């Protein structure tokens, strides 16, 4: 019975599933300041689900078989090609983030219909909160136009407010001379790339905007690298917030009831990023548009709705 | 609003234009007019938003209005014959004054400036309600005193509401507004044979009302406003693609499809009673919504308009919509032409 | 030759407020 | 290309109604169809009226 | 497995399938049932 | 001929017209004050036909 | 500027099948469109579809009134009446005003 | 009929569940067996007509239209057969069900046996002829072509249906047999003229008439090949077969009310075939031929005498035949250059010596060389407009020296002079391209040998 009013007047209420570990908790920071990690013995220690950083292919591993698309489904747009050439003038770049947003804005209904379905806390590395600090350090090394920026701004006031925030924002703030160190000890021929100028716009958003806008309703940790390195401490740290602000107070069982029902249909969740404003950078010919959407169409498991594909074994399609 | 809250209110819009239906007297009928306009603000204004509380408050102070004339009708006729229905013998400036109230709570022009604006700031299912299920207890009334109605202020209505319907549906972008303009020129048709054939009112209004229907739940699968947010359905729901253009040639009269019935009908009969004017000039500026009709169906069925990339995410994920009753009223709004014999009588 | 589809000009003559 | 568009799609939005062009046109336009319409006219009504009087010779004529 | 979410519409709901079908036969059953009950009237209140 | 004076007196002229009414009675300013103002003269006028036809 | 496609180029259709027919892109769906073609189309309809309509006889009585008329025209000559008639309908049955 | 329309709605099951490898062979396949199946209609040994039922019934008028447009069908599925190959398989099957669909209207159309049966199947062809310009064309202005297609005709069409209405609220009914055994002559009142004018626009549109005809030069210079074929062969000749059937209601108000269209008629058959000289489009140069040939039937239809009409069928049939193989014609190149420019290609004699011969005799049959039934048509149309009024004769022979010219400044321009030979992707000529112009001259030159077929209801 999938949820709807009736599931709700029959028994399926969130509030009873809420325990003092029904937060969501959202590890942010720099590129390469250990969030991975960090995230992942969060969860693993206070029994959270952890949900690894939405990327390019967030979407693609959720649905069908759950294994990469075709660079040409799934976005197309490169991470790579974004640092080997932040100004190409085939919008790679702004494209890069519009799609970024849209797949963390996915995360963050699965994230959060999954908090509120089961009562089992969630930890996201970022989210659609801290996403705009890759946006803005995009712009100010005029790597998009000032019209990107109004499109990326545009969809996220019509999205954004649509949903709670973290109970709990956990920033690592590691210096740009670290970062830039880190990141050459990483390996990635492509990553190494990346102008310090770039590192520093990002880390000025992050303390000149997202952390002053978050503190007015999350509790926010603030830990150097040394603080962080040991996960247990940031732990500990955690089982101890009060929590006593922020939107998720005046939360009952009938506010819950129509943001699940918001979260659990990802057309819903996804329907304003697709809005009909036509930047040149997002824009797509119905020739190349139609050839991917046929293309894609013919994918195994992904020609007819979830359970009617002969192809991947489905069975009883003339009882379904 | 929570479960009892919907009860409540539901009961009470679906309770309205049952009583002003099953009732006898003229004062009950108008207390169905009442339940109907108090029970949808709170469905209307729930987005709580400037624009939803702007529409409500639009629609309020119209409908009250509206009220107040209508039921002077019912006291001043209380008066004159001591009798709470209305006769043959009611004056004639009485039944007058009750038809153009009840006009400006169909929407009818020149009294529709409201309904475009109304429509525009709701939601699409408040649309779909307000737009269909809330014509039918004023046009309940209307039906029950056809005997009496000046047929020369019904005509200047229906033209007006024809006329305007075309020119203002003709320039319009938002799809909630070309589905106001859309009802108030099928407004005209119902009311134009309203005092010769009252049945082909009843024809013209349900075939009215399964055409859109779906065209409502169609907008309502991807929530789309604009004629650009539906040029992207080739790209988000290209089965829909199909039903969609039929429905709005079939809303546009054109033949062999259902909606074509209900204009040729009411002609028809227009003429046989020698309405020859009139028909003429209501059939020659219906043309011209299947002007704009055309206009729609160029942007999203014949034609492929430039799509985003994040609509690829959009295919990725899997939709539970629409639901069983879109096909079944998709169908019979369209391929029911053959059944013609069967509908009118 | 390709078969002639839309693109942004055409379209954006549907973006204002009125036609 | 430019000369095919020249002649056909651009015709049209560079053309400017003037006295010249509204009296060419209304000579152009109506001017043969008068002139025609008295001719035929003017035939017609002298065959009908000498059939009326069986001033005729349709001596061998069977078929129309 | 092939899906990572499993489909709402895994297996068929037995359920529907049955009171569907069931539906239909009781609808046959019943129309017929009416016509004959309709010719037999129908002859029998006309003298054929 | 074909190319002009056919296409201004038939399609465009008709095209032209309507175009011109859409415009007319479509800006309207969204204020209910002028909407009943105009609701107003409807009254009237329907008060006046009646009277002049009793 | 836009993501779009590049114009698809000019392909020759003879290149990898010299005798393509015009049909399909497959060699063997090809040839079996041509064949049918030419058989329902030529063997078939223009054939029989002639050989029908010459064999329609007396089509529209072009063939009786021709036999009729000769009936019609000995037996009018040997009892010396006109070949044919001014009034078409006896002046007997007509009652004209008065 | 029903053995003739159940059988080509089968064709619509049969595009959809045939395989993707075998949508093109079987379906046109089974159109030429139903092309067949529609010469049992020519079985007609008697002066009566065939009456089947209360709904169909064939004429001589309405049985060589039935029959042209069922063999239609299978020359427009292999018409459209190289310019749809790159689309998925669902669009080719949509495109295929949308030619049969006017298929299935088109037959009913004509056998049908009350006027509002007509006008309703005469209105619905306009949803798979507007889809398929537009979906299918291929300029950008197929997007204006559709709403002047579209809404000429029903601007014509809503006072038909008025007019069709007080006929039947006058008369009762709106058979057509009832209506010629009961009908009684009209008064020159100033409402009947109006009557008049209501039940003939409509068709004078469709033709269409000189003035109203802007919609059919832009259809046709847009629409997709079968596009053409259907528009310049079966659906401008809705219009006259609609009014030789509805003219016997209206007497005798034709024999003045006609006058204006006799004239623009006359004089805009001059203006059409003289335009023809100076088109600079070739898909062009044949839309307006067939503007001025039209307005020949127009003219023979206005003034109802037993040798015009002879002569306006045999011209609907042979305009049928021959405009339908020019289109097809100036297709082939189209399809290889991917211009409609007349000028641009060049001696293609040279390299298409077999398609250059199809094209000579596709030019003849349009300059009407006898015996083709062309003449025959324009022959005995020349002389009831001659016994009409003598000095037709001076406009008819004007517009039959025009029509040599443009006829062979056809031929002489493309097919002759120097090879353009720039031109490296001029395939040879596919056996399809070919088979298509057979199938249009083979019955051209048939019906020739038989003309009695197509002389309508008067001979
Ligand atoms: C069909 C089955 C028959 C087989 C046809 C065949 O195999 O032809 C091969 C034959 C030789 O093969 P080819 O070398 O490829 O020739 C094509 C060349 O490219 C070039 O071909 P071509 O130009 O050498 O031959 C085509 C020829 C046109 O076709 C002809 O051969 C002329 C036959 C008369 C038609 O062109 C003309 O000369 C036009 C003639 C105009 C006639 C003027 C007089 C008309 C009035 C008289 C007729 C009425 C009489 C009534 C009595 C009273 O070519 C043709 O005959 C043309 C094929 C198409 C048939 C044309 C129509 C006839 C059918
Ligand atoms: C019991 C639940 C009410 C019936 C219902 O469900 O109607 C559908 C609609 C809610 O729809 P939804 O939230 O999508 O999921 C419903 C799952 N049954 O439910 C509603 O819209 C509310 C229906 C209220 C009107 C019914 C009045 C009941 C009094 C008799
Ligand atoms: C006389 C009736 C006139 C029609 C009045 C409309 C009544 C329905 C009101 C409404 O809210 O329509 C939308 C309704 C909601 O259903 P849905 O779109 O599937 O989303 C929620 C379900 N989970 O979706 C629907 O189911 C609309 C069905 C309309 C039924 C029309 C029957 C005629
Ligand atoms: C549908 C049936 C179609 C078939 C009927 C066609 C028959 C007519 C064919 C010949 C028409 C000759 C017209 C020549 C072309 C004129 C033209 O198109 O110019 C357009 C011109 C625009 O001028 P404008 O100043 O903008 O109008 C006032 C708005 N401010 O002018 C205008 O558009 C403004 C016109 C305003 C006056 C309209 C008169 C209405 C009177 C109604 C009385 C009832
Ligand atoms: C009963 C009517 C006749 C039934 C038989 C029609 C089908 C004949 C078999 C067939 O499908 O033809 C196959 C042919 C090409 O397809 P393929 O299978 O690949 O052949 C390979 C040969 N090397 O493709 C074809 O030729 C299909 C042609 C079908 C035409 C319809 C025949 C209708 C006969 C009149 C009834
Ligand atoms: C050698 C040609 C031949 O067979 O000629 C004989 C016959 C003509 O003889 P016939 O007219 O009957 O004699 C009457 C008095 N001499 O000629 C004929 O009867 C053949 C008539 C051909 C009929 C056409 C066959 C169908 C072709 C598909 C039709 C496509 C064209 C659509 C127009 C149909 C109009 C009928
Ligand atoms: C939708 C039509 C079909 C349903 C028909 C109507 C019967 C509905 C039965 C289910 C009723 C559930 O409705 C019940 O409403 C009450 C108020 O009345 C809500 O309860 C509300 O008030 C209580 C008061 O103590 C507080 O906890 C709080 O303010 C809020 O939760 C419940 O959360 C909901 O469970
Ligand atoms: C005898 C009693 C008769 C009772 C009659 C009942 C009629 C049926 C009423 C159906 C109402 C449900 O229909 C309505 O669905 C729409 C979605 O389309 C939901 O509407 C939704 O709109 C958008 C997106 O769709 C969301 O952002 C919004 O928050 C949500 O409200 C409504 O919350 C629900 O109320
Ligand atoms: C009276 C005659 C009957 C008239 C019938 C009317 C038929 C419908 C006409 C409107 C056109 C339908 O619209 C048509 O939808 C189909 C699929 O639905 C689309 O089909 C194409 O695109 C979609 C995705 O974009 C794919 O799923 C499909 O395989 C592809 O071929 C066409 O691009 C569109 O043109
Ligand atoms: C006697 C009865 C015959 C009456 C026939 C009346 C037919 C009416 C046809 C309606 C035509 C509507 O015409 C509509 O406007 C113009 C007409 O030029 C076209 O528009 C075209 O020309 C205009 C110039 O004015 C440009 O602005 C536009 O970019 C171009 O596409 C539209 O694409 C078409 O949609
Ligand atoms: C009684 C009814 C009989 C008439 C039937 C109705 C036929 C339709 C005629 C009215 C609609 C045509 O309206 C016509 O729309 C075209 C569309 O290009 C407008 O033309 C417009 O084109 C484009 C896009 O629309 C704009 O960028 C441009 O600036 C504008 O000129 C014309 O200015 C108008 O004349
Ligand atoms: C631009 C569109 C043009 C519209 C064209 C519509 C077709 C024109 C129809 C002819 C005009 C109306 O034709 C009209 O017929 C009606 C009855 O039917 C008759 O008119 C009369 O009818 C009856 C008597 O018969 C009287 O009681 C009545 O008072 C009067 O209307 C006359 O015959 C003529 O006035
Ligand atoms: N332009 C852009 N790049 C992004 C965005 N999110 C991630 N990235 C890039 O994708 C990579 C993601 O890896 P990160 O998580 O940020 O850094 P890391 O190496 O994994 O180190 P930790 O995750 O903290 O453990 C980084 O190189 C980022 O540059 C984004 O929203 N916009
Ligand atoms: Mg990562």
């Amino acid at each position: 019975l999938r949820y709807g009013l009736l599931a709700a007047i029959l028994g399926d209420k969130t509030t009873k599933k809420l325990h003092e570990y029904s937060r969501v908790i959202t590890v942010d920071g720099n590129i390469c300041s250990g969030k991975n990690k960090l995230a992942k013995e969060i969860a693993q220690q206070l029994g959270m689900k952890h949900y690894p950083e939405a990327g390019i292919q967030y979407s693609s591993t959720t649905t069908g078989d759950g294994r990469p698309l075709d660079i040409e489904f799934s976005g197309s747009c490169s991470l790579e090609k974004f640092y080997d050439d932040p100004k190409s003038n085939d919008g790679n770049s702004y494209r890069l983030q519009s799609w970024l947003y849209a797949s963390r804005l996915l995360q963050y209904a699965d994230a959060l219909e999954h908090l509120l379905s089961t009562g089992q806390g969630v930890v996201l590395e970022r989210s659609i909160y801290s996403d705009f600090v890759f946006l803005e350090a995009m712009y100010n090394q005029g790597y998009i136009r000032k019209q990107c920026v109004d499109h990326y701004n545009e969809i996220k006031r019509l999205t954004l407010p649509e949903y709670l925030p973290p109970h709990a924002v956990i920033y690592i703030d590691v210096p740009v001379p670290e970062v830039q160190s880190r990141i050459q000890k990483k390996g990635d021929p492509h990553e190494m790339k990346v102008t310090s100028a770039y590192l520093q716009d990002i880390e000025n958003a992050y303390k000149k905007t997202f952390l002053p806008k978050m503190s007015e309703m999350c509790e926010v940790l603030v830990y150097d690298s040394w603080e962080a390195e040991d996960p247990t401490k940031v732990v500990e740290d955690i089982e101890y917030l009060k929590y006593n602000k922020g939107p998720w107070l005046k939360q009952d069982d009938w506010t819950f009831h129509y943001l699940r029902m918001l979260v659990q249909d990802k057309t819903e969740v996804l329907n304003y990023t697709t809005i009909p404003v036509y930047l040149p950078e997002i824009t797509i010919g119905a020739h190349q548009g139609s050839r991917i959407y046929n293309s894609f169409r013919e994918l195994p498991g992904r020609k007819y709705a979830p359970g009617y594909n002969a192809e991947v074994g489905d069975k009883w399609i003339w009882l379904k | 609003m929570n479960p009892i809250t919907l009860a409540i209110i539901y009961f009470t819009i679906f309770l309205g234009p049952v009583i002003t239906m099953s009732s006898t007297n003229l004062m009950l009928m108008w207390v169905g007019l009442e339940f109907s306009l108090l029970a949808i603000i709170p469905m209307l204004i729930n987005k709580k938003n400037p624009r939803s509380t702007e529409a409500a408050t639009k629609y309020f102070v119209t409908q009250a209005t509206a009220s107040m004339i209508i039921l002077l009708a019912i006291v001043l006729n209380y008066k004159q014959l001591g009798t709470w229905m209305f006769q043959q013998q009611t004056n004639g400036l009485i039944l007058n004054m009750t038809l153009m109230a009840l006009s400006m709570k169909l929407g009818l022009a020149p009294f529709h400036f409201w309904l475009p604006e109304v429509t525009q700031g709701i939601p699409l299912h408040m649309g779909l309600i307000l737009l269909t299920w809330q014509k039918i207890a004023p046009l309940s009334i209307l039906i029950q005193i056809y005997p009496l109605l000046n047929s020369t202020i019904i005509l200047m209505l229906a033209i007006t509401s024809i006329f305007m319907g075309a020119w203002g549906g003709l320039n319009q972008t938002q799809m909630r507004k070309i589905m106001a303009y859309s009802s108030i020129a099928h407004m005209g048709w119902m009311l134009a044979i309203l005092p010769y054939n009252p049945s082909l009112t009843l024809l013209n209004l349900m075939i009215y009302i399964i055409l859109t229907a779906p065209m409502f739940m169609a907008l309502m699968l991807n929530n789309s406003m604009t004629i650009n947010s539906i040029s992207l359905l080739w790209n988000k729901t290209p089965a829909m693609l199909t039903m969609i253009s039929l429905m709005l040639l079939s809303l546009g009269g054109l033949p062999p499809l259902t909606g074509f019935l209900p204009k040729w009908i009411i002609i028809t009969e227009l003429m046989k009673n020698n309405c020859l004017i009139m028909a003429t000039l209501m059939a020659m500026m219906a043309l011209l919504n299947l002007f704009f009709y055309t206009r729609l169906i160029y942007s999203t069925s014949l034609t492929m308009f430039p799509t985003n990339n994040n609509s690829k995410m959009m295919t990725h994920q899997t939709k539970t919509k629409p639901n069983l009753m879109f096909s079944t009223l998709a169908i019979m709004s369209t391929m029911t032409l053959p059944l013609a014999p069967q509908l009118i009588t | 030759a390709r078969q002639w589809q839309p693109d942004i000009e055409w379209a954006e003559q549907f973006s204002g407020a009125v036609m | 290309i430019r000369w095919t568009y020249a002649r056909s799609a651009n015709i049209y939005p560079n053309f400017r109604p003037t006295p010249k062009n509204s009296l060419l046109g209304a000579v152009a336009g109506f001017g043969p169809l008068i002139f025609w319409y008295y001719v035929f006219k003017t035939d017609r009504d002298r065959k009908e009226r000498l059939i009326q009087e069986g001033k005729l010779d349709r001596k061998f004529n069977i078929s129309y | 497995k092939f899906y990572v979410r499993e489909p709402v519409n895994a297996k068929p709901n037995w359920l529907a399938v049955g009171l569907s079908v069931g539906a239909s036969v009781f609808m046959w059953i019943y129309l017929i049932q009416t016509h004959n009950e309709d010719v037999l009237e129908y002859k029998r209140r006309n003298g054929l | 001929l074909d190319l002009i004076w056919l296409e201004k007196t038939i399609p465009k002229s008709t095209s032209t017209l309507h175009t011109n009414m859409t415009t007319l009675t479509t800006n309207q300013k969204g204020l209910i004050k002028l909407y009943f103002m105009s609701f107003l003269i409807n009254i009237i006028l329907i008060i006046i036909l009646y009277s002049i036809n009793l | 500027q836009w993501q779009e496609d590049p114009e698809p180029e000019d392909e020759n259709v003879y290149a990898k099948n010299p005798d393509f027919h015009g049909y399909d892109s497959d060699p063997v769906v090809d040839v079996w469109n041509m064949r049918a073609v030419f058989f329902f189309g030529f063997s078939i309809v223009l054939v029989f579809g002639t050989t029908f309509v010459a064999y329609v006889p007396d089509y529209r009585m072009q063939e009786w009134a021709r036999r009729e008329a000769e009936r019609l025209v000995k037996y009018r000559e040997v009892n010396g009446l006109p070949i044919m008639e001014s009034n078409y309908f006896d002046p007997s049955k007509i009652q004209l005003p008065e | 009929m029903l053995k003739i329309i159940l059988p080509s709605l089968m064709l619509l099951p049969l595009t959809w569940l045939s395989s993707p490898k075998k949508t093109w062979t079987n379906v046109t396949s089974y159109s030429f067996l139903i092309s067949l199946t529609s010469l049992t209609l020519l079985w007609q040994t008697d002066e009566n007509y065939k009456n089947f039922s209360n709904m169909f019934s064939s004429d001589p008028l309405s049985t060589p239209l039935i029959i042209l447009t069922a063999w239609l069908l299978p020359l427009m599925l292999m018409a459209s057969q190289n310019h749809l190959k790159k689309d998925n398989n669902v669009l080719q099957k949509l495109y295929i069900s949308m030619l049969i669909s006017l298929q299935i209207l088109l037959i009913m159309t004509f056998s049908a046996t009350e006027l509002i049966m007509f006008y309703i199947l005469f209105e619905a062809t306009l949803i798979p002829t507007l889809i398929i310009i537009t979906r299918w064309g291929n300029q950008t202005e197929r997007l204006n072509a559709g709403i002047y297609f579209l809404f000429y005709t029903l601007i014509g069409s809503i006072p038909l249906l008025i007019a069709l209405i007080l006929i039947q609220n006058h008369v009762g009914t709106l058979n057509l047999m009832i209506l010629s055994f009961t009908t009684h002559t009209l008064d020159a009142s100033w409402s009947n003229n109006l009557l008049w004018l209501a039940c003939m626009m409509a068709f004078l549109i469709k033709m269409p008439l000189y003035g109203v005809h802007l919609w059919l030069p832009k259809a046709h210079v847009e629409a997709p090949i079968a596009g053409s074929m259907i528009l310049a062969a079966i659906l401008l000749k809705l219009g006259s077969y609609g009014m030789i059937r509805i003219s016997i209601i209206l007497d005798p108000l034709t024999k003045y009310m006609a006058y204006p269209f006799i004239l623009l008629s006359l004089w805009g058959m001059i203006m059409t075939s003289s335009i023809c000289l100076r088109q600079t489009d070739l898909k062009s140069l044949i839309a307006y031929s067939s503007v001025s040939h039209m307005a020949l039937v127009i003219a023979s239809i206005m003034i109802q005498t037993p040798w015009s009409f002879m002569g306006a069928t045999m011209l609907m049939i042979a305009h049928g035949l021959t405009s339908s193989l020019l289109f097809c014609l100036a297709n082939s190149n189209y399809e290889r250059i991917h211009s409609r420019t007349m000028i641009m290609a060049r001696g293609l004699q040279m390299v298409f010596p077999l398609m250059a011969t199809w094209w000579l005799m596709a030019s003849l049959a349009n300059l009407a060389l006898p015996p083709s039934i062309n003449l025959m048509g324009e022959l005995f149309i020349t002389m009831s407009l001659f016994s009409w009024s003598n000095f037709t004769i001076i406009l008819m022979g004007i517009n039959i020296i025009i029509t040599g010219m443009y006829s062979m400044y056809m031929i002489i321009t493309t097919q002759r002079g120097k090879l353009t030979n720039h031109m490296i992707n001029l395939q040879p000529s596919h056996t399809r391209e070919l088979t298509l112009m057979a199938l249009h001259m083979i019955p051209l030159i048939l019906l020739t040998t038989s003309p009695k077929l197509i002389t309508g209801l008067t001979m």
